[PDB]
């Protein structure tokens, strides 16, 4: 065919990272589906992790964040 | 005579290749087109008014090109600004415009946009004094906000009609960058309070604190609680029972998009200008928030925080003005703005393989390509230069101006074949 | 520094900024010194913490990627570069790196392909781009061949790629195809100039000679391939002498001499025999150049003896006759062979002269003393180690018979140079050398003819002179350019030896004589004109040229010393004043007046002993060695006023031109006064017209006669005036003969 | 000239399309109806330069006044050029004095005649010029009658 945020997210999923994150957050702000997407991103980040850069990336969901900290 | 044209452009190239800075070429191209714009315009067949506008447009294009390539290319990198938190917002704004070239470019473009904006002639027979409603009796207060406090029925018809003349004129002046003239008009036409409103445009500086501008200023100036000012103005802009041009003004000042009644008459340039203004305003205020130079008290109201990209503004304004958008030199205008310029050169090159139908185009692209490779050796693909000059030369032949073909030859060994 | 210096600074800023955020924001500047103290497990954690607070810095992210590169952790290093690249797109070199690393580690994923595509569009057809294309393929023989061929289609001048084609041919042991392409490629002017290519050419040929396939196939084309080896040797020798060191150059000579000895036995009357002839000359010429290289570093006694020896070598070369061009199969081949001949005579020629100017008839002694066969053994001795067999060495067996011992004539030398401009692909090195070699001679080189031989149909002056766009480049611009390059080069070398002959250096031995800036420009405008640029690099090349145009035309902020402008002005006046046609006269005189008009304001300030505003990063280095003095100002003002008058005359303002010419009693003003008085007479001299007018017409022809006689009278008396003549003396006399017979 | 000298700094800022610092409770109300535009700036600079020259002439700097007047081909500059050329002639016209000087004196009266004629020629042709006359048309003709009878 070639919204942009979603495309960035999809590209990340198939796979700069910070920009994609900001895009996804903005999309979430723009409700249930957005929360689901946010949770998916969190799970993906957790999988990638498995120091300062990591902290920068980080900056029920609340409980998870607390457990992480 | 006018079928001289090519000479002028050719002439400029002669002078350049011969004093062996290249930005002068383009400057001359501009002036050349402008001169021609005048010719076809003055006394002419009404078949000429069209190609006259295509020359004025030509000229604006060369100007935009000069401005942007001068800034981009004559970039020799100066000294970084070191601010402190005690520094005024004014300095932070300046820093922003220094450090972020992407955004300064937006400024450059807006400046160009203003440069070429039409403004009506100064209203004649303007009255001695404001709302002179007073004479009918019934203004219990002589302040701009009185008929807002209670029904607009207070103001005489003629007074409203004049306020309309004023606010429209001020608005045109603002879109043209004529801020000084707007303040002069406000002062002199007994619109002191509106004048005062126009003074809020400046961010705060204090030469004493903001040392690094103790040259430009001898006295503090500008207004400290600007985020407030800005919401105050924007809210004022949304309050109806004001003249549509007044609301339009406040819209522009708040970094917003003016009401429909006014915006409906804005063209590609005007509209694009409006939206770059929006990008700009939003970006500054965000820059200030990221540096804690905004105070929470001032966030009275929600203004949008998400800046568009110049790409997207262009796409939207385009879809809002398709006819104008599609005009072939204004496509180049956009191409220059986005830097996708050799991109479009190679493109219109392949359109020679409904570019032949319009005469200016094949010329312009060629001379632009020449300028580009002069200023930035490598810029346009060797082949594309060959193809372009080839075709334009064959038109120099069709015009019977073989005389000045060698000048254009000075860019290939392919020239051998002439 | 040490471990203590860096770990003690921990307590330095720890005591200045103790909060965690500022403690971590100093991590990059902490890590800055551990990378220097060879601590990579430590530096890694320091930068990684600064990245924990400053996660958007492209510099820090790249620095960690460069540190993970030293750790050889590809997956970690790549990711770091990615972050710096996505933050800042202007980091082109990182897009290459990512593409470079993705193809080296694993190609299975298309991500490596993607990043290679971007790397290509950021560096159009760079040498690394193909390297990565071959790497990605590596992870079958027919497959590689198709890449090279498809790559050679659009990049036939790439040295590395063509080399790979020979290597692929050689890997399949189809050497006949290897030499076949090697032969068809020796016609390429660019490849012929490539040191590494010629080295490959020498090997692939020798391999074929010894190859079983060469004998079985036939003995008919054996001679054809053999010719290319000698040609390759000559080119390879020219290049090795310049770049490589003393040892390597000498070694190449032995291979050359072995080939010559192995070839002479066959003889005959075909291309191979003709090639042997010309290559024979090259051998001595290069051998002479090789000799002079050793002596330069050595003592004085060896220098004279070696230069004596070299003088003989160059002499031998110059004597060798022009090769039989008609005798070659094709037009390309024969033109090439002649081109090299001109190069031989030109290079050896100037050397022969510069060595003979040292003393009176120095050449005669060289022949009378070393033409003896004793010299042949003294030459073999100095060049080679005597241990090698002196029988199969061509040097020891050549019949040195009747050395002409005649110094070269300038007129012959000029046509040798002009014909050899394309010898070394017109490298500004080549021309700046020639221009300098003529800097010591009384006759000047036909630069305008050199440029016509290089950039054909490039107009003398471009109509669109108003702009500096490089589509308006003109042979004048180039002519004006080379003049400065040589005027600049001479002064730079003059300064060098003063701190420590400059003419005596041969072309290969000497180093770059121009500034890399100047060389970059010439290479750019050359690639642009000849249409061997790159679509991607077109815009860059184009701008690189554009940058300097405003200086070659003395426009805004020209980096031109007043002396160089004056030199340009007069050098163009006298260049133009000797031309026959009006078009060329007008142009060269116009430019000359232009530069004059730019200098006179400077001279006036200099006339009152003030200071000139020095330049900012000038294109042509300033020098106080040639700074204009008041002693010479009035002369330039006068010489300029002539140039003004000349242009006035060419335009039609005869009244003002004569009024000016007559004001100054100069030899040149006579030739102008005479030339314009003759024209007013000749046209009106024979048509039916008023008798009174006819008498006035004859009266002008009488003035012409008188001025030409004043020229010859003053010319024969004094030599300094002979050099001031705007045209040759014999040309002045030639007109006079016709003037009086009229 | 005084008021002119105060405006020109403002006009120069206005000439580059900048903003004028508006006043504080002005005595004469400002109006954007008559705010100066760039279209009229060069005219005022010219019309002012005339006013400068006129005062220079009245003070005695005739050389600079004429040099300025002649620079601009305006109807008013003619009446000034003429009026000052006539005075240099009339005083020197009849006293005993060097004959060569007398010829130079007459030469000025010849210039006076020419400039007055240029006024009337351009005046009768166009009405806009009639309004630019610094004095009445009949007054210009009145002088000319006396100028030529001299």
């Amino acid at each position: 065919e070639f919204v942009s945020i979603n495309v960035f997210e999809v590209y990340l999923k198939l796979v700069q990272e910070t920009i994609d994150s900001l895009i996804s957050g903005m999309k979430i702000f723009y409700v249930a589906a957005c929360c689901n997407v946010m949770s998916q991103e969190i799970v993906s980040k957790i999988l990638e992790k498995n120091k300062a850069k990591l902290l920068e990336l980080p900056l029920q969901d609340l409980m998870k964040c607390t457990y992480k900290i | 005579y006018q079928t001289e044209r090519f000479t002028k452009f050719s002439d400029t190239l002669k002078e350049f290749k011969i004093e062996q800075d290249p930005f002068n070429i383009i400057r001359e191209f501009r002036s050349a087109a402008g001169q021609l714009a005048l010719d076809l315009a003055n006394s002419g067949d009404e078949s000429n008014v069209i190609s006259s506008k295509d020359w004025e447009l030509e000229a604006r294009f060369w100007h935009l090109v000069e401005l942007l390539l001068v800034f981009r290319n004559a970039d020799l990198d100066l000294d970084e600004m070191e601010l402190h938190p005690y520094n005024s917002r004014g300095l932070f704004e300046k820093k922003l415009m220094q450090d972020n070239k992407q955004l300064y470019q937006i400024w450059i473009v807006m400046v160009w946009l203003k440069e070429n904006t039409y403004v009506m002639e100064r209203p004649k027979n303007v009255p001695t004094s404001k709302w002179l409603s007073i004479t009918s009796g019934g203004l219990k207060s002589c302040d701009l906000d009185f008929p807002l406090r209670e029904n607009t029925n207070v103001l005489d018809v003629k007074d409203k009609e004049e306020d309309h003349i004023f606010f429209k004129y001020i608005y045109e002046l603002i879109l043209a960058g004529a801020i000084d003239e707007a303040l002069e008009e406000a002062k002199l036409s007994d619109n002191i309070s509106i004048c005062m409103i126009l003074c809020g445009i400046q961010e705060y500086l204090n030469p004493v604190i903001d040392t690094q501008i103790a040259n430009e200023f001898n006295t503090q100036q500008g207004i400290k609680k600007h985020s407030l000012w800005r919401r105050t103005v924007y809210s004022l802009s949304q309050q109806a029972g004001l003249d549509p041009y007044e609301r339009a003004i406040y819209s522009y000042l708040s970094g917003a998009i003016p009401n429909q009644e006014v915006l409906q008459y804005s063209d590609w340039e005007s509209d694009l200008h409006i939206h770059l203004n929006q990008i700009l305003q939003t970006e500054i205020e965000n820059y200030l928030l990221e540096n804690n130079q905004v105070g929470t008290d001032e966030l009275i109201l929600p203004l949008p925080s998400h800046a568009l990209t110049v790409q997207e503004v262009l796409n939207r304004v385009a879809s809002r003005h398709p006819s104008e958008s599609e005009h072939p030199i204004r496509v180049l205008m956009a191409s220059v703005i986005l830097d996708s310029l050799p991109s479009v050169i190679h493109s219109s090159v392949e359109m020679l393989l409904d570019i032949i139908d319009k005469p200016y185009l094949l010329r312009i692209v060629t001379h632009l390509a020449i300028c580009l490779d002069i200023i930035n050796p490598g810029s346009v693909e060797e082949v594309d230069k060959s193809k372009l000059i080839t075709t334009y030369i064959s038109l120099l032949k069709l015009q019977g101006l073989y005389e000045n073909i060698p000048i254009y030859a000075t860019f290939l060994n392919e020239s051998d074949c002439l | 520094r040490s471990k203590a210096d860096v770990e003690r600074y921990i307590a330095s800023v720890q005591g200045s900024t103790p909060s965690p955020r500022q403690k971590s924001m100093k991590g990059f500047y902490f890590a800055k010194l551990y990378y220097e103290a060879k601590e990579y497990d430590l530096a890694k954690k320091y930068i990684c913490t600064y990245i924990n607070v400053q996660e958007r810095d492209p510099k820090a992210h790249r620095f960690l990627g460069l540190l993970y590169e030293l750790e050889e952790n590809t997956d970690k290093a790549v990711e770091c570069y990615r972050r710096s690249v996505e933050l800042n797109p202007t980091q082109k070199d990182l897009v290459l790196k990512i593409a470079e690393l993705l193809c080296k580690n694993d190609v299975t994923d298309g991500r490596a392909k993607y990043w290679l595509e971007r790397a290509a569009k950021l560096f159009p057809g760079s040498p690394a781009i193909y390297k990565l294309k071959e790497q990605l393929l590596d992870c079958g023989w027919n497959k590689l061949f198709d890449l090279i061929q498809s790559e050679l289609y659009v990049r036939p001048d790439d040295v590395h790629v063509n080399i790979r084609l020979v290597e692929v041919y050689r890997s399949t042991k189809r050497l006949k195809d290897a030499v076949a392409h090697c032969h068809e490629a020796e016609r390429n002017i660019a490849l012929r100039s490539s040191l590494e290519w010629n080295s490959c050419v020498v090997q692939t040929l020798k391999e074929y000679l010894e190859s079983l396939q060469c004998l079985e196939s036939d003995k008919s084309d054996w001679r054809a391939t053999n010719t290319d080896l000698l040609l390759a040797y000559a080119n390879l020798m020219l290049l090795t002498l310049s770049t490589r060191d003393v040892q390597e150059s000498r070694e190449l000579l032995q291979s050359f001499d072995s080939a010559l000895q192995s070839v002479k036995s066959l003889g005959g009357n075909d291309e191979l025999s003709a090639t042997f002839l010309e290559m024979k000359g090259h051998f001595y010429m290069h051998a002479g150049s090789l000799l002079l290289k050793m002596g330069q570093h050595s003592s004085n006694v060896q220098w004279r003896a070696l230069s004596e020896l070299a003088a003989l070598c160059y002499l031998i070369a110059f004597q060798v006759p022009r090769p039989k061009i008609k005798l070659i199969k094709g037009e390309a081949g024969q033109n090439l062979l002649e081109m090299m001949a001109c190069d031989r005579l030109s290079q050896s020629g100037h050397m022969l002269l510069n060595l003979s100017r040292g003393k009176q008839d120095f050449l005669k002694e060289i022949v009378e003393t070393f033409a003896n066969k004793s010299g042949q053994s003294a030459l073999y001795d100095a060049l080679f180690s005597s241990q090698s067999p002196k029988d199969t060495s061509f040097l020891g067996s050549d019949d040195i018979g009747n050395i002409d011992v005649r110094e070269p004539e300038l007129e012959d030398l000029t046509r040798y140079d002009v014909g050899a401009i394309r010898a070394h692909n017109g490298s500004l090195q080549h021309l700046t050398w020639l221009g300098l070699q003529w800097n010591s001679l009384p006759a000047l080189p036909g630069i305008r003819k050199w440029l016509k031989q290089l950039f054909h149909h490039l107009p003398h002056e471009t109509s669109r002179l108003e702009t500096n766009a490089p589509e308006s480049i003109c042979i004048l611009d180039l002519e004006v350019f080379l003049l400065g390059v040589v005027y600049t080069s001479h002064l730079q070398l003059k300064e060098k030896c003063n701190s420590h002959q400059p003419l005596c250096l041969p072309l290969p031995v000497c180093k770059q004589l121009c500034t890399e800036r100047q060389k970059s420009w010439w290479d750019a405008v050359c690639t642009l004109i000849h249409r061997k640029a790159v679509p991607g690099n077109v815009a860059k090349l184009r701008l690189l040229v554009q940058h300097e145009i405003n200086t070659l035309r003395a426009q805004e902020k020209h980096g031109l010393q007043p002396a160089l402008l004056v030199h340009w002005a007069e050098c163009l006046q006298k260049t133009g004043s000797g031309l026959n046609s009006f078009y060329d006269q007008r142009e060269y005189m116009g430019r000359s007046v232009h530069y004059w008009k730019k200098v006179l304001p400077l001279l006036k300030i200099i006339k009152k002993k003030n200071s000139i505003p020095e330049p900012i990063d000038p294109l042509f280095k300033h020098f106080h060695s040639v700074d204009i003095q008041a002693s010479e100002i009035v002369e330039y003002e006068e010489d300029a006023h002539i140039t003004f008058a000349i242009l006035d005359a060419v335009n039609g303002n005869i009244e003002d031109a004569v009024t000016a010419f007559e004001s100054i009693k100069s030899v040149v003003s006579y030739w102008n006064l005479a030339l314009i008085f003759h024209r007013k007479a000749e046209d009106i001299e024979n048509d039916a017209l008023s008798p009174e007018e006819q008498e006035e017409c004859k009266n002008y022809l009488r003035k012409t006669r008188d001025y030409l006689i004043k020229i010859i009278d003053d010319s024969d008396s004094n030599l300094s005036v002979v050099k001031k003549l705007p045209v040759p003396l014999e040309s002045v006399k030639e007109m006079l003969n016709s003037v009086m017979q009229e």
